[PDB]
RNA sequence: AAAAUUAGCUC
């Protein structure tokens, strides 16, 4: 009845990756969801959340 | 219907390169003797190497790797060895190979740099590169650790392993001016004379010419170390000979035959 | 894991022969030189040397697929000069000069030494 | 305030000095809708049309909008988005040093390369990011071209004198953990060598490579489908040892021993394994342009320049116009520059000062054609290529998507136990999916008798 | 050092140098 | 058992027997990670023994 | 027995949308591990050898090797019954090098010619007669080109850079231009193959050899084609870089007036809107058409703008080359690359007001300028402002997502469609039935 | 079951491996590895020829 | 611009417009048809149909 | 670890460059994802329109 | 007569440790303790 | 971690040259002067001194014993 | 005094300072 | 001859 992947494995492949997963968001919206909104790079994301950066999977 | 008479010209003859020029050859020729001398060239190198005690930080591998990879003088032991492959004994025979021996530990404070001049050699003129610049840096290790091996160096040539590539680099060019137009330049200005480029400053490039072959080719032959350049050059044409003559008994003994 | 030892390259094979005639059947004179173990080292010189020689119609080597140490050389000549003797000469030839290249460097390099 | 902040670390000055003197501030999202913002403080003030002049902040550094993994990417802006965003998540992916105490960890798929170089061309918010002191990849001639073939659809032609001189090998660790435990009050297990006679259960595999102890010893052989501790159950025991895993073939690197929180002896094995760049092997610049290893050449074969500089990659210049990366042609320029030069060069996204007829004009200063072509030769025939191939360093990584980790084969392997059909899973020797697409795809082909043999006969027969 | 050095002589260099910029591969915005 | 390749174009190289049959046998190459089927006369046992005990 | 070579595999990739996904092929072992196939057949698998994975199966029945190799077979499955045109064309570096091996200014020595035809698996074993005897024997790409052609074909095509009027004009039978791809007794006589006569495309030149010829005469023809084509592409050479993309210093000119003509038509739009001018268009309310008219201004500069980047380019450019022979690209990238980047449209339009009244706070609130709503000003090649890159940075997350969610739906849909007509065959009445016997169509198609 | 064991199933003589080009072989072969030549076989019938 | 041969649509069509009414090629559509139990699981409703 | 120097680090099995911040559960580095949800406090004025109602004020 | 020896975690001290005992240092005492190199024929190849 | 043996691209033996690169940075000279005195004309070579980074120092910290 | 033009530089001044006395990883 | 669950990454 909780959530899931609240704490995951520091994934220790190389320091840049290291770095990254110790600096990561996760939004609790549902996986997959059919909206698309919430998914797209929002304006006020400036200097906050690297516009960039960011899985290319479901997620 | 024969061969032809190519002409030789060295340049510049020093202990590390040597620059020459040859001249009515064809193409075909000049770039498989670059080949041979990159590839095909024997050479002797570190290729079995027994490893007793490393505590040193880096793997077990790794020392075996750079050992590899330091050069060693040959200049008249390669002609005399024998391919270890075609050797007619067990274990490597001085006869048909070279002893090295490393023995460091590193007992003081100050770090120590296991250098090329440890491997001591059995055989006197087979030595790594500190004749007459310092030292190929293997590893280094702290008090407390050591680096006790040995290993034996055959003879080998590039084409099986970049270990037995006695060139450091060739520098091979012909028709400096793109006299054969072999290239098209978009915009000829734009492009630097080449080093051999008897072309005036104002003009950019030769004028075309149809009946004309490739002639002249420059030859810039950089030793690593282990064995002279002309010595390089003159084993690169023996062995070049000798595959041809190989090939050539082969082909009498398939046409006696059929 | 499957990667091919480097002495496969060079080194030939028991049963495997290092020079191999094949008469062709589409035009007279004509035979396909298949060898074993080498590269475009072996072959382009001998290519140029057919080319320069006139009674040569068609020459011309090609290798087959790179990660196999193979090449097939086709030579086609007059009708009154056999291929077989055509290579023959081509390689002997190519020796010759070689040779001659050698002894002229050779000697250019001694006199070069303080001369 | 810069000078006593340049002559910090000697006496005692740093950021909180400046947020007291009431220099900066900080703005959360939800105040900065209220802010006049402006990107640099020269541009945007001096005196011009009337825009706002009212500019309340000012921005650090534009760049600084990057994240981890994006700052990293040399020219970012020079490339469309889609591949910005590809190298960012496939940064997290390369080799090299993770850690510099990585001898004493113990970690599961550990991968190290060997000559982990610096990028020739670092941007200056990495300075910070740390990665100059723990690179993840090596500075590579690299020359865009379609020398052969065998790199056409997005690949690459290694060199193979370059791998055997150590051109981006790396070592590929794996950890494994096992300790004893009271099963039952009959049940214990203990570590000793299982024998021919008194153990019952047992495999078909070599058990005196390892010593009494059970525990194999560092620097010893092994591969697939070898015993790595010696762990036996008595009921006359039972052999319940693990063995290393098939396709492996690696060797000890040290063996760990000692007591978990409930005090049964626990221990840790590590093999090392030396993973030679082959084809197959998956790398990617800094930019997008991932690619698998298509055939290595040796260095007689590769092209060359007028002198010895044979290229060390060459990626398919197809790739370029449909991606957008002209970053990466910047890149490979500027590299150039910096190589000839003798020192670092700078690449951060927004400088305002490095453009393409600078670094050119530059590049033209020593003898190099000023947009970085140059004259190769065909290295089979030694004939001048036509064309003028364009060839420069460029900083190249090597992700850990080997091939030998995935290659994998089935011929009536084991089977479930529930429904009787292949395992699922490389590991556990499995077969593949046969998916209901498939399936579709063979009835639209017709062939029933295919179908029917792929369902039936190699799934799983009963009667 | 030597590069901090390098840095702002390299800088004051390009205040002095203010004659003439006219190239062709720059731009900026110029909003109203 | 430990053997040592006498004869042939792996000459030099240390591998243990893995399989072995009357003619040929498996050994695995201590260095690369591969193993080759090379013929039983061509090895040699050389074998690692520990002298002392004591 | 072990596999061994020449037995009939049948190799596949995961995803199987269409018929031209599981082929049959003969083996071929090699030393490195890693399966190899030849790059034309990539097209229909829709791999991209970027770490890619296909499955590979096995039959145990002679009854099911001859099966498959009379059914599925990558030579037998070269045109799909979808849009009965080739699936498999040439569509890599081989494609441009085609185009440029046969251009009427190439030129090939007695050598060059007969180490190119080494490359050949079906020739008769005789020189053709050179195109030029004297003052030197050369041959010519198209006359080399034409051995390639089996059989005795005829067709006609059309190449990518070929001015519509020229046909009507004179010269229709002789193009300046080489153009008008005419093929005769399977002999190429004139213009230049692209994709048009060489990709996957109805009546392109594979389709019409398939149709005459048969389906091996048809593999030899891709075999030979690849096999000459990559082996003269060492004697001729491609590549790609900076030198490809620098204008010539007056187009960056043109570019910059342009930018900024569109730049103040923009501005006095939005002082017309501001005092009450611009009427509203029919059918629109007065923001729309207000977002209409800059939407098309903007349009119309940035075609503007990659027209004259297009026509400032050089013969030996290679982007131009690339494009007109199809291989990869088009107009749009190189004038992005060198032109002008354009608008970043998110959901179809323009930058949205993120925050109260305005996209990023840099700009100012109702700053309805271009740049302040997305429009990239300047080329990949000089770099992108920080506010553009972010709008960059918008679209492609849009393009992501796009993408994404088609790959959930494309799915399902195609699923439901295949369950809905999975028993539907043609019986030996020669009439479409379903698995109860109920006649669907009293001939299939019709 | 009916998805997961009827209509997809789990199949032997399966491989799975990267894909790299290779313009020499023709359109109709496949360069498989060595290794899984050998791990997979062929049930063939024995007769006198 | 792609192009899609008429025989499959024209195949589709009818198959949608066989029975008189417009079958939905959903479960709600193709289930409803007397095809068999064994087919209608295969696609949705698995235990539902059975 | 707290402000503690290199050469401890060091000697401890320990790098300094490590960036920290993440716990050490059974031996596995475990690492809490920032989640992200809702501003509480603050009025939302929300225009479902797939309903019964005009608008929503949550809060 | 082999006891098995092993290392010790931070002294570095050899230490003789036989089945059926706890797993500690001769000295300080600590819980940690790696194994010594193997004494077979650990031959590599250079290449 | 360590100063290569050889240059990847070109062969030519720079792992000898590492200490000598160091100490002529040391004295006065600069990377691009330091590199032609010690001999590097190719910059393929070059990339060697320039690039390599030196992670044996911060390996060597963690002595075995003592 | 203002710092005109010469900005590049003290530009990162203020970064390095920042990133030497908070970490990267500071808001855990 | 070993379970159930979750997560991460790749086309
Ligand atoms: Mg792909
Ligand atoms: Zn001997
Ligand atoms: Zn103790
Ligand atoms: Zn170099």
């Amino acid at each position: 009845q909780a959530r899931a992947g609240v704490s995951q494995v520091l994934n220790r492949l190389t320091f840049a990756s290291t770095l990254s997963h110790l600096r990561r968001l996760n939004s609790p919206i549902g996986r997959d969801g059919k909206l698309a909104k919430p998914r797209q790079l929002h304006n006020t994301l400036w200097g906050m959340v690297c516009p960039a950066e960011t899985p290319e999977g479901h997620a | 219907p024969y061969a032809n008479q190519p002409t030789v010209r060295i340049t510049e003859l020093t202990d590390e390169n040597v620059k020459f020029i040859i001249e009515n050859t064809d193409l075909a020729v000049a770039n498989s003797i670059r080949r041979v001398f990159i590839a095909e060239v024997p050479i002797i190198a570190i290729d079995w190497v027994q490893i007793d005690a490393n505590s040193s930080v880096l793997h077990d591998e790794f020392i075996a790797h750079r050992l590899g990879l330091i050069p060693l003088t040959s200049d008249d032991i390669v002609d005399k060895l024998q391919y270890s492959r075609d050797c007619t004994c067990e274990e490597f025979c001085p006869e048909c190979s070279v002893e090295f021996t490393l023995d460091v530990r590193c007992n003081e404070d100050q770090t120590r740099h296991v250098t090329s001049r440890d491997l001591i050699s059995n055989s006197p003129r087979v030595i790594p590169v500190t004749s007459r610049q310092d030292d190929i840096l293997i590893v280094k290790l702290r008090k407390g650790q050591e680096l006790r091996l040995r290993a034996y160096a055959k003879k080998g040539f590039g084409k099986e392993h970049a270990k037995w590539n006695p060139t450091a680099g060739v520098a091979f060019e012909y028709d400096p001016d793109n006299a054969l137009r072999h290239t098209v330049y978009p915009k000829p200005e734009e492009w630097p004379k080449s080093e051999y480029s008897e072309l005036d400053e104002d003009e950019s490039q030769a004028p075309y010419d149809p009946n004309g072959k490739p002639e002249r080719f420059y030859y810039n032959v950089e030793s690593c170390g282990s064995l002279r350049p002309e010595t390089i050059v003159l084993s690169a044409l023996s062995g070049l000979k000798k595959k041809l003559s190989d090939l050539q008994t082969q082909l009498s003994h398939e046409i006696q035959s059929d | 894991m499957n990667a091919p030892p480097a002495f496969e390259s060079f080194l030939l094979f028991e049963g495997e022969k290092k020079i191999t005639i094949n008469k062709d059947t589409k035009v007279p004179n004509a035979c396909l030189f298949t060898i074993n173990k080498e590269d475009h080292t072996l072959g382009n010189i001998i290519k140029s040397q057919l080319l320069k020689d006139p009674q040569v119609l068609f020459a011309g080597y090609k290798v087959p697929h790179p990660l196999e140490h193979k090449i097939i050389i086709r030579v086609q000549t007059t009708p009154d000069y056999s291929p077989q003797e055509a290579f023959t000469n081509a390689i002997t030839d190519l020796i010759s000069e070689l040779s001659l290249l050698e002894e002229r460097f050779r000697v250019a390099i001694k006199d070069k030494q303080e001369g | 305030h810069i000078d006593q902040l340049k002559e910090r670390e000697y006496n005692n000055y740093s950021w909180q000095d400046l947020v007291a003197s009431g220099v900066v501030e900080y703005i959360d999202t939800l105040e900065e809708e209220t802010v006049m913002l402006a990107m640099t403080p020269d541009d945007l003030q001096e005196k011009e049309v009337a825009y706002c002049s009212t500019y309340t902040h000012c921005e650090i550094h534009p760049s600084m909008i990057l994240g981890v993994c994006a700052s990293i990417i040399p020219f970012p802006d020079h490339n469309q988005s889609p591949r910005n965003t590809y190298q960012s998540a496939m940064g997290k992916q390369a080799m090299g040093v993770y850690i510099t105490n990585f001898h004493v960890r113990m970690d599961t798929l550990a991968h190290v390369l060997y000559y982990p170089q610096k990028p020739l061309v670092t941007t200056r918010s990495m300075e910070y990011l740390r990665f100059r002191e723990l690179p993840a990849g090596i500075n590579s001639i690299v020359a865009i071209a379609s020398y052969t073939g065998y790199n056409q659809e997005d690949s690459v032609i290694m060199n193979r004198s370059a791998v055997d001189r150590g051109f981006f090998r790396s070592v590929f660790y794996r950890s494994y953990k096992e300790q004893e435990s009271k099963k039952g009050f009959d049940q214990e297990e203990v570590f000793e060598k299982p024998t021919r006679e008194t153990c019952q259960g047992m495999r078909h595999a070599i058990y005196d490579k390892l010593d009494d102890d059970g525990l194999i010893a560092p620097g010893v052989r092994v591969s697939g489908d070898d015993v790595i501790i010696g762990k036996t159950v008595t009921l006359t025991k039972r052999d319940c040892s693990t063995f290393l895993r098939t396709s492996e073939t690696g060797i000890v690197d040290q063996v760990m021993v000692t007591l978990n929180q409930e005090g049964y002896k626990f221990c840790k094995i590590r093999v090392r394994s030396v993973r030679i760049p082959q084809i197959g092997d998956k790398f990617a610049s800094r930019h997008g342009q991932k690619g698998t290893c298509g055939i290595q050449y040796r260095q007689e074969d590769m092209p060359f320049t007028c002198e010895g500089i044979t290229p060390d990659i060459i990626i398919n210049p197809h790739a370029i116009p449909s991606r957008m990366t002209i970053g990466h042609l910047i890149e490979c320029l500027q590299g150039k520059v910096s190589a000839n030069k003798g020192e670092i060069g700078d690449a951060t996204p927004f400088n305002d000062a490095v453009n393409v007829q600078k670094i050119s004009n530059l590049l033209s200063d020593y003898g190099y054609h000023l947009r970085g072509n140059e004259v190769l030769y065909n290295g089979f025939t030694g004939r001048k290529i036509t064309s003028q191939i364009f060839i420069g360093p460029t900083y190249y990584q090597r992700l850990k998507h080997m091939v030998d980790d995935k290659i994998h084969s089935r011929a009536r392997g084991p089977i479930q136990i529930l429904n009787r059909q292949p395992m699922e899973g490389r590991s556990r020797d499995g077969g593949l999916r046969f998916g209901e697409m498939e399936r579709d795809c063979q009835i639209a082909h017709g062939a029933a008798q295919f179908l029917r043999e792929r369902l039936f006969e190699a799934s799983d027969p009963y009667q | 050092e030597w590069n901090i050095v390098e840095s702002e002589k390299a800088l004051v260099a390009e205040s002095h140098n203010m004659k003439n910029q006219q190239m062709d591969p720059f731009t900026r915005r110029q909003c109203k | 058992q430990t053997v040592r390749i006498s004869q042939g174009p792996y000459k030099g190289y240390i591998g243990v027997v893995k399989d072995a049959t009357e003619s040929t046998a498996r050994v695995e190459l201590h260095s690369t990670c591969q193993t080759i089927s090379v013929d039983r006369q061509r090895l040699t046992t050389v074998g690692s023994r520990r002298p002392g005990g004591m | 027995r072990h596999m061994c070579d020449g037995d009939i595999v049948i190799f596949n990739r995961q995803p199987t949308l269409h018929k031209m996904s599981m082929m049959g092929h003969r083996v071929r072992i090699l030393p490195w591990s890693t399966f190899r196939l030849n790059l034309s057949v990539t097209t229909p698998y829709n791999a991209d050898f970027d770490g890619d994975e296909m499955n590979l199966h096995l039959p145990q029945s002679l009854e099911t090797r001859a099966e498959i190799q009379e059914l599925a077979m990558v030579p037998r499955m070269i045109v799909t019954p979808q849009s009965n045109r080739p699936v498999m064309g040439i569509v890599q570096d081989t494609l441009t090098a085609v185009r440029k091996f046969t251009k009427r200014d190439v030129f090939l020595e007695r050598g060059e010619v007969m180490n190119l035809l080494m490359f050949l698996s079906t020739w008769d074993g005789k020189v053709p007669q050179p195109a030029i005897l004297k003052p030197r024997p050369l041959w010519t790409g198209k006359q080399i080109f034409s051995l390639i052609i089996p059989g005795h074909i005829n067709c006609i095509r059309t190449h990518s850079t070929h001015p519509d009027d020229e046909d009507s004009g004179p010269y229709k039978h002789i193009s300046p231009g080489d153009t008008k791809v005419v093929v005769e007794n399977g002999e190429l006589i004139m213009g230049i193959l692209c994709k048009k006569s060489l990709g996957t495309s109805a009546g392109s030149l594979v389709h019409i050899s398939y149709l005459e010829m048969g389906h091996d005469i048809t593999r030899l023809f891709y075999s030979n084609i690849q096999t000459v084509i990559n082996n003269w592409l060492l004697i001729e050479g491609h590549t790609i870089g900076i030198g490809d993309s620098i204008a010539d210093s007056k187009t960056y000119q043109d570019i910059q007036n342009t930018i900024k003509k569109a730049k103040q038509d923009v501005i006095e739009v939005i002082e017309k809107a501001h005092n009450n001018e611009l009427e509203p268009t029919p059918g629109n309310t007065l923001r729309q058409t207000f977002e209409n008219q800059v939407n098309r201004i903007l349009n119309d500069a940035r075609d503007k703008t990659g027209s004259s980047a297009q026509k400032s380019l050089s013969e030996y450019n290679n982007f131009k080359s690339m494009v007109v022979s199809g291989a990869k690209g088009s107009k749009i990238n190189i004038s992005q690359v060198i032109a002008v980047v354009g608008q970043q449209n998110v959901e179809g339009k323009r930058i949205p007001f993120g925050f109260k009244h305005r996209t990023l706070p840099h700009f100012i609130k109702d700053d309805y300028g271009p740049e302040s709503r997305g429009f990239v000003e300047n080329s990949y090649l000089a770099g992108l402002t920080p506010t553009e890159f972010f709008f960059h940075a918008m679209g492609g997350r849009e393009g992501l997502i796009d993408t994404a969610v088609k790959t959930a739906e494309t799915g399902y849909i195609q699923r439901r469609l295949i369950k809905s007509m999975e028993s539907v065959m043609v019986k030996y009445d020669a009439t479409v039935r379903n698995s109860i016997n109920q006649v669907v169509q009293l001939r299939y198609g019709e | 079951r009916v998805r997961g064991n009827l209509m997809g199933k789990r199949v032997d003589f399966s491989a799975r491996t990267v894909i790299t080009p290779d313009p020499n072989l023709s359109i109709d072969q496949v360069g498989v590895p060595r290794s899984i030549a050998a791990n997979m076989t062929f049930a063939e019938i024995v007769t006198p020829f | 611009g792609s192009y899609v041969n008429y025989r499959h649509l024209a195949l589709l069509c009818d198959t949608m417009t066989c029975r008189g009414h417009l079958m939905a090629i959903t479960r709600h559509g193709v289930n409803r048809q007397d095809t068999g139990p064994l087919m209608k699981c295969s696609f949705e409703e698995t235990v539902d149909v059975l | 670890l707290n402000g503690l120097t290199d050469r401890d680090l060091c000697e401890l099995n320990e790098c300094p460059l490590d960036p920290g911040g993440y716990f050490i559960i059974n031996g596995s580095e475990k690492v809490l994802i920032a989640q992200e949800k809702m501003a509480t406090n603050t009025v939302y004025v929300f225009a479902k329109k797939d309903s019964k109602y005009a608008y929503t004020g949550e809060c | 007569q082999q006891p098995m020896i092993y290392i010790c975690g931070e002294c570095h001290t050899e230490n003789e440790i036989k089945s059926r005992d706890p797993i500690r240092c001769r000295e300080c005492g600590y819980r940690i303790m790696y194994k010594k190199r193997t004494k077979r024929l650990v031959v590599f190849d250079a290449r | 971690m360590i100063i290569p043996v050889r240059c990847f691209t070109c062969g030519k033996i720079v792992g000898n040259k590492w200490e000598a690169y160091l100490g002529l940075l040391q004295a006065e000279y600069t990377e691009g002067d330091a590199l032609d005195a010690l001999g590097l004309k190719r910059y393929c070579c070059r990339r060697m001194l320039l690039a390599h980074v030196d992670l044996i120092e911060k390996l060597l910290n963690y002595a075995p014993l003592e | 005094e203002i710092t005109p033009d010469l900005w590049q530089e003290a530009c990162w001044i203020v970064i390095s300072s920042y990133f030497d006395e908070k970490g990267l990883v500071r808001q855990q």
